[PDB]
């Protein structure tokens, strides 16, 4: 058993491996997600790939249940084990009260273990920082951040990752209620955020999206260039 | 005893008192209670020496660090 | 230096400043000074408090019909060896039907906190427990130390400026096997009043005192029964 | 008590694991000795003088069997030698336990490789100082394996470990080939032997095992004084 | 082979008063044919407010008593505080659980004060279950003891019978008659009674001579 | 160049709890008020983002229908805490069927507060404000990082605390009512908070020997505003 | 630096300090004296007065281990009790698994391997203690250990610990233990302490001696008030 | 003899250090500084000088000649938390 305290506190009352693991969140790709009134859409950008190789593995978008969708960054490996314990959990809540999970139970559920996580021995926290979207029973969608202390916290719109406040500042500058009427009208906020960031010529964006009632769909890079065609349509005549 | 000889010492000595409560003291450091306090009884203005006064100086003499420290027994 | 981080490691000159440390802890608490007569043992306490509309910190606790202490240092520890004490009174209360023995409890003391003064990465106990008790020979008093180096006594005083106090019960040390209570306890407040500045003493809300009787349970006395005790005594002297 | 429950070893900046590395010095002032297979079973010879005329010879030993068919010589250090001996001696029980048949020489150098691997990675040791020498003659054809601190393994026709081993290697080179014999190996192990050996050879010098298809056994000072006889 | 268990006799007995309350019991401790002594009370004062009778196996009595008065003194050094009657039935009920695959051999009968100077009966089964009851015979010759309560106390099966509530002196000779009418046709009923009654003041003891058969 | 976890200090208390004590001035203010009439309390949510939805996040949590808590500092480690207090709470009324009073609530906890070591991590980062009514009437407690618990009767704690203390001393008195408290803290809250003061700043919770434990909402919350 | 850190370093000339430290530590109790007689031993210890404060008979640096067994300890005093409560229990293990009473070369054997334990690690420290052991036995005579705090014991006519340790064993080879029956040894072994611990280190002293033999039946036992009178009569003829 | 400690100044002593650097640069009239001395729990007087003196800079930044309160708290932001990487207090703290 190996019993080192890890997380000590510094001589003006700062959580150094929790900043530095900020940090580790801080260089991750930047992942954008917004919400609508009847079908949320959330998005990861800066695929970087070889243009030449199968990607279905790297996919940095999964499920916990149906009605739940969660995004992700900072390191790879940290986030998926976190996801299977989600998994575990929010299927061990089925196994006790009948409803499908709460997303706020479930950001509860990670947040809380984050935090004990940090508490216990021998343990680096961990360097993830999540975006989980999920519309609940009787239709109210809505979604959470997770910072890597542990603090679960609602928003309309986020975005995190290398770059993003920046991407803040224009998803502030450039979010309203009637950006949010038409759910292509979303998704071109969305292609408007992540084309408002880097680069990403649709061969680097992979967005997906849910109904509120339907599981996710992943739209083909033929609809990345259509809204994006649109967009630059759009900004072409707006110019 | 001996540094304390050329002051105005009023009868308010308890050298035993005095030393039993300051152990690990040299004597620079006693002289230097002799003389704090000599300062001490020159800031509030007195002309004679009492017992607080080398009370005060055995702190400085110590030369403790302040950090709030009020929440204890 | 580097002489001065660990229990373990000793000094060139072969004294652990680990436990020096720990004497600073007792001192830094607020005073208070028990004592015994010939058939009664008295303790007395210096509350203190943070704002005017904090209450006060109680240091005295019941532990046992026989049996009370006093506390200076840390409230975490001094509970934690608190839930110890009562727990190795009732123990031995429900095994053998009797009361137990004052010295031979102080010895359980001494033997348990010593094991964390000896491991790797354990502290020593911050808490300068005054200890009142009965055995069948009436009336003692024991103080403890971080050291755990237990002192039996008759008269002692610890916290922020004792020594005055010390001195106190030494000059008038030679009184205390002869009077009762009603005048006992009011010596112990003329050692408490020693150890104050010049402007403030006894405002019925920042002392309080515990009596064990030769045929009296120990009873902790507070604010409002301090007032029969806390008058007749003679005003400060300038 | 308990241990420290963390690796000793981590690796460098120019990313080397300089426990390791300084084993391998520690192997290299070890005495040398040198190991040849020729075509019906392998020959070890090791170097081993003693310090002074005091001793006994015969007390203690280099050329260590395994088992019926297995010998193994190591060129390092003493203490650390005998107790992974002892660890392989009790795995070729387990072998035998599960399996009722003497085990092969490769699985054996598997086991012990996880060992000392399994330990230069354990917490709070340092790694072994050893390298060994490991011979065996299973379903007929011999084989010769070498160990390292590192934990991995080889499979040499004939090498040289402990001192001057690049030389004797160079040595080994422009001796040896395919075709030769047990005898053969033994004259010119005796020969690279004395390439590195000291003024006098003499029967307790040295001291050489044999395997064969009747399996591995040790030299007497006999046969092995008839063998520094005749030589050089 | 090795019984764990032997049956030791006695019969307690509990009368909720409306501001009292009253517990009786006999003194003999026995078993087999013989008889192990004349002397053995069945009252034990947790509180000034507070008596207990337990009967069954002594041993266990004994043993849960000394658990008991441990456990005030737990909750009175962790609330600064007494215990109340019904703190004292939440928590003996959980007692009584705590050992359900090796239970007691113990009848338990709680009397007390409520928190309104009115009496309070909290009968218990070797398992652990209760509830408030105003009578409550427990022991041997409980049989015996419960329907003359039930016809004098409860007013049961009589007609036009007003409802007068309990005097204490008429319940000091309901029980003095009652414990003579049991003790002439059980063999474990004792030769003494020791009665004890709580009130608003105090706990008042009295002892009455018995047959001894 | 890195000592132990569990060092006294040459002055002689810690480093890492006196650490602990100075990790908490960065937390948001909060104020609670002990009276007679009943227990307010209130706090400031420390609102980023218009894109945030400020209900998400509290302060106010209660324990059972007579104990609320209020926190400051770290926040994500205090739900610990409030668990532990809610499970004993419990674990007194499934054993005695009664209420576990306030202050042996907090002492409670306080055993809980210094635990850590090498065997078997480190302090917490919260300070904790406990409104209760007991039998004893209103209540209210004032925790430490260190354990140490204290009753208070107007508690201020947080970033601006020192400045609320004395700004709160001179306006409480013995004979205060609940109105004239929860206007009066407010009073203090508008001038030490950074941003204008609205119905969305703040929340409050009160708790009244008749009632059970209450938190206010966006609808009974404005009328003291403009009643400022 | 840098050598003098654990329990389990060595020196690079090849020794321990920490164990060297603790020996110093033992310098600064105050004095533990102890010879056999004849037909016995006594332990002797004088015993500082602090403050006027304390009660007679308080902290006694003088412990009893089994009913024959005695124990003067030199060090720490929870260190020390804590060595007389596992030796006192490590008796009780010798007559609860043998039948009859532990003799000292055993019990020194196991208490000097239990110090030793000590002497190893990084995880604890060693003793700052050093007491002596000393008993009678009608089929073994009697017996004076002393063990220091790395666990070295050996056998004594006579020993001595604390602060003047030269000082006081240079005067204890003046006697010839040998042939007195100690009922004199009280008086000398009273005086020779008596000669030490002047008036300029100590402000005033008390003493306390230990008494075991076949005089004292097997059993031990403190002395009586009259005999400790009779050497405090005995005090005041070392002015001359 | 003489062993003066210099330590962190507790808040009012933060607050006159803003009203030494900061009587003397155009500012606007209706701020304050009590705010800011909240905002710096730990910060010496170099580092509040270069608040002072960095807001100023913030107020050069468009075209501005008196600087804001939000310009003190772009200077916070920065002075404190975009620079809290180094900071160079707090092994200095325990003077090691």
């Amino acid at each position: 058993s190996y019993d080192r305290a890890i997380t000590v506190f510094s001589p003006d009352g700062h959580l150094f491996q929790v900043e530095y693991a900020q940090e580790a969140v801080k260089k991750g790709s930047t992942a954008v997600g917004v919400r609508g009134r009847d079908i949320v859409v959330l998005g990861v950008e800066k695929k970087s790939v070889a243009k030449l190789q199968d990607e279905r593995t790297v996919r940095k978008i999964c499920a916990l249940d149906d009605n739940v969708c969660m995004a992700f960054a900072g390191l790879t490996a940290d986030a998926r084990i976190v996801i299977n314990r989600a998994r575990v959990e929010c299927q061990s809540h089925r196994l006790t009260v009948e409803d499908p999970v709460t997303v706020e139970y479930i950001t509860r559920y990670i947040a809380s273990l984050k935090q004990r996580y940090t508490q216990s021995n021998g343990r680096r926290p961990f360097g993830i920082s999540a975006l989980i979207v999920g519309f609940d029973f009787d239709g109210t969608p809505r979604l959470y951040q997770t910072d890597p202390s542990g603090t679960y916290h609602a928003w309309k719109a986020n975005a995190i990752g290398r770059g993003a406040k920046s991407v803040r500042e224009f998803l502030e500058k450039n979010y309203t209620d009637e950006a949010i009427e038409t759910d292509d009208l979303t998704i071109k906020l969305v292609i408007k955020a992540l084309l408002e960031v880097v680069q990403s010529g649709g061969k680097n964006i992979e967005l997906a999206v849910m109904r509120r009632d339907q599981s996710l769909k992943i739209l083909n890079p033929e609809e990345i260039e259509k809204y994006v065609a649109e967009i630059e349509k759009e900004k072409e005549e707006n110019e | 005893q001996i540094h304390s000889r050329k002051m105005n010492v009023s009868p308010d000595v308890n050298y035993e008192e005095l030393a039993r409560c300051t152990d690990d003291f040299n004597g620079a450091q006693c002289k230097a209670v002799c003389v704090e306090a000599g300062m001490i009884a020159l800031r509030r203005g007195a002309t004679e020496l009492t017992h607080e006064d080398y009370m005060e100086g055995i702190l400085e003499v110590q030369a403790k660090k302040k950090a709030n420290l009020q929440y204890y027994a | 230096n580097q002489y001065d981080n660990d229990v373990t490691v000793w000094s060139p000159q072969g004294r652990i400043h680990q436990i020096e440390y720990a004497m600073e802890a007792v001192k830094q608490g607020s005073a208070t000074v028990g004592l015994k007569s010939k058939t009664h043992a008295v303790l007395v306490a210096l509350k203190r408090a943070q704002s005017e509309l904090a209450a006060h910190q109680k240091k005295i606790l019941h532990v046992d019909n026989h049996i009370g202490i006093s506390i200076a240092g840390l409230t975490a520890d001094a509970r934690l060896l608190c839930n110890f004490m009562r727990q190795e009174c009732l123990d031995s209360r429900f095994v053998f039907d009797r009361p137990l023995p004052v010295s031979r409890l102080v010895s359980l003391i001494g033997s348990k906190t010593q094991i964390p003064t000896q491991r790797y990465g354990r502290r020593p106990y911050g808490v300068g427990l005054l200890i009142a008790g009965y055995d069948d020979m009436g009336p003692h008093i024991f103080q403890t130390c971080p050291s755990a180096n237990y002192f039996d006594c008759r008269a002692m005083s610890i916290g922020a400026r004792s020594q005055s106090a010390r001195t106190y019960l030494e000059r008038h040390m030679s009184e205390f096997m002869e009077c009762n209570l009603n005048e006992l306890v009011k010596h112990g407040l003329r050692a408490l009043r020693e150890t104050l500045p010049a402007e403030q003493d006894l405002t019925t809300k920042n002392v309080s005192i515990g009596i064990v009787g030769k045929d009296l349970e120990f009873t902790i006395y507070d604010d409002d029964d301090v007032s029969p005790f806390l008058e007749g005594l003679e005003e400060r002297p300038q | 008590e308990r241990g420290y429950s963390f690796s000793l070893t981590t690796f460098s900046p120019s990313g080397k694991l300089v426990q390791i590395e300084y084993a391998l010095a520690a192997v290299a002032g070890g005495a040398p000795s040198v190991g040849i297979k020729a075509a019906n079973g392998v020959v070890l010879a090791t170097e081993k003088k003693q310090k002074s005329i005091l001793y006994d010879e015969r007390s203690v030993h280099k050329v260590e069997p395994i088992t019926k068919h297995i010998g193994l010589v190591y060129s390092g250090m003493g203490p650390d030698y005998r107790v992974l001996v002892h660890r392989a001696r009790k795995l070729a029980q387990q072998y035998y336990l599960v399996y009722q048949e003497p085990i092969p020489t490769a699985q054996l150098v598997q086991r012990v490789a996880s060992v000392m691997q399994e330990y230069t990675q354990s917490g709070g040791v340092r790694p072994f100082g050893v390298s060994l020498l490991i011979c065996g003659w299973n379903e007929g054809r011999p084989y010769l394996f070498q160990s390292d601190p590192s934990g991995a393994y080889f499979a040499w026709k004939a090498t040289a470990m402990g001192k001057n081993y690049v030389n004797g290697k160079t040595f080994l080179e422009k001796r040896y080939n395919e075709d030769l014999e047990l005898e053969d190996a033994i004259h010119t192990a005796i020969l690279t032997l004395k390439e590195s050996f000291e003024g006098q050879m003499t029967e307790d010098n040295i001291e050489v095992g044999i395997c064969n298809e009747a399996g591995f056994r040790r030299l007497t000072p006999t046969e092995v004084k008839d063998y520094l006889a005749a030589i050089a | 082979r090795f019984s764990p268990y032997v049956f030791n006799g006695g019969t307690i007995l509990a009368i909720a008063g409306e501001d009292f309350a009253i517990v009786a019991s006999d003194t003999r401790l026995s078993e087999g044919f013989s008889i192990h002594t004349r002397d053995s009370p069945k009252c034990y004062k947790l509180t000034d407010k507070t008596v207990i009778g337990c009967s069954g196996f002594h041993g266990d009595c004994l043993t849960l008593t000394k658990i008991i008065e441990a456990r005030l003194k737990m909750y009175k050094h962790s609330n600064n505080k007494a215990m109340t009657t019904g703190a004292i039935a939440a928590m003996l009920s959980t007692i009584l659980y705590s050992r359900r695959f090796f239970p007691y051999y113990v009848y338990n009968i709680i009397g007390g004060l409520d928190e309104e100077g009115k009496g309070a009966v909290y009968s218990f089964d070797p398992v652990g279950s209760y509830q408030r009851d105003s009578f409550k015979a427990g022991g041997s010759a409980s049989a015996m003891l419960q329907p003359l309560l039930d016809n004098q106390v409860g007013f049961k099966n009589m007609q036009n019978v007003e409802h007068v509530p309990l005097s204490l002196d008429r319940a000091m000779r309901l029980v003095k008659d009652v414990f003579i009418s049991a003790a002439e046709r059980d063999v474990y009923t004792g030769d003494a009674l020791r009665i004890c009654i709580v009130t608003k003041e105090g706990i008042r003891e009295e002892t009455v001579s018995l047959r001894k058969d | 160049y890195d000592r132990g976890v569990n060092t006294f200090s040459p002055e002689g208390r810690l480093f890492q709890v006196e650490y602990a004590i100075e990790a908490i001035k960065l937390g948001s203010t909060a104020i609670g008020i002990q009276t007679s009439e009943g227990v307010c309390l209130a706090v400031e949510k420390r609102i980023t983002s218009p894109l945030m939805e400020p209900s998400s996040i509290e302060k106010i949590v209660e324990i059972d229908a007579h104990i609320g808590c209020a926190m400051s500092g770290l926040i994500a480690d205090a739900k610990t805490l409030i668990d532990k207090a809610r499970v004993e709470t419990q674990n007194h009324w499934f054993t005695y069927n009664e209420t576990m009073t306030v202050e042996s609530v907090t002492q409670a906890v306080s055993n809980l507060a210094l635990q850590f070591g090498e065997e078997d991590s480190r302090p917490f980062g919260v300070a904790l404000l406990f409104g209760g009514v007991d039998e004893k009437g209103p209540q209210l407690f004032h925790m430490d990082p260190s354990g140490t618990f204290v009753q208070c009767d107007a508690r201020a704690i947080g970033s601006a605390s020192e400045g609320a203390q004395s700004s709160l001393q001179e306006v409480y008195h013995k004979s205060m009512t609940l109105k004239e408290a929860i206007k009066s803290s407010l009073i203090i809250l508008k001038q030490v908070m950074e941003e204008k003061l609205n119905a969305t700043n703040i929340e409050l919770a009160t708790v009244q020997p008749g009632q059970n434990f209450h938190m206010f909402t966006k609808e009974e919350l404005e009328e003291v505003i403009k009643d400022i | 630096t840098g050598y003098d850190l654990s329990a389990s370093t060595f020196s690079p000339d090849g020794r321990v300090f920490q164990v060297e430290y603790a020996m110093k530590a033992v310098e600064n109790s105050s004095t533990a004296i102890g010879i056999r007689c004849k037909d016995g031993v006594v332990f002797g210890v004088e015993k500082l007065v602090l403050s006027k404060l304390y009660e007679e008979g308080s902290n006694k640096r003088l412990f009893n281990v089994d009913r024959h067994v005695g124990m003067a300890v030199a060090g720490l005093l929870a260190d020390a009790r804590s060595l007389a409560d596992i030796a006192r229990e490590e008796a009780s293990n010798f007559r609860s698994n043998f039948g009859y009473n532990i003799p000292l070369k055993h019990l020194a054997d196991r208490v000097a391997m239990y110090v030793h334990a000590y002497t190893l690690y990084s995880a604890v420290r060693p003793f700052g203690c050093s007491f002596m052991l000393g008993s009678y036995s009608v089929n073994d005579g009697a017996q004076l250990y002393m063990i220091d705090p790395s666990g070295v014991s050996y056998g004594y006519w006579g020993c001595a610990i604390g602060k003047a340790r030269q000082a006081a064993k240079t005067e204890i080879e003046k006697l010839q233990m040998k042939e007195m029956t100690c009922r004199d040894i009280v008086k000398e072994v009273a005086k020779i302490i008596y000669i030490v611990h002047d008036e300029v280190k100590d402000k005033a002293f008390e003493l306390e001696l230990s008494w075991v033999g076949e005089l004292t039946n097997g059993r031990h036992e403190i002395v009586p008030k009259d005999i400790r009178e009779e050497a405090e009569k005995y005090a005041k003829e070392s002015l001359k | 003899d003489r062993k003066i400690e210099f330590s962190l100044p507790d808040l009012e002593g933060r607050t006159h250090i803003f009203k030494i650097h900061a009587r003397s640069m155009s500012v606007e009239r209706d701020i304050r500084f009590e705010l800011l001395a909240r905002l710096c729990p730990n910060s010496t007087g170099a580092e509040i000088r270069s608040v002072c003196t960095e807001a100023g800079m913030f107020a050069i930044r468009a075209r501005r000649k008196i600087a804001t309160e939000k310009d003190f708290l772009e200077a916070v932001n920065k002075v404190i938390k975009s620079y809290a990487k180094f900071s160079a207090t707090p092994r200095y703290m325990t003077y090691n």
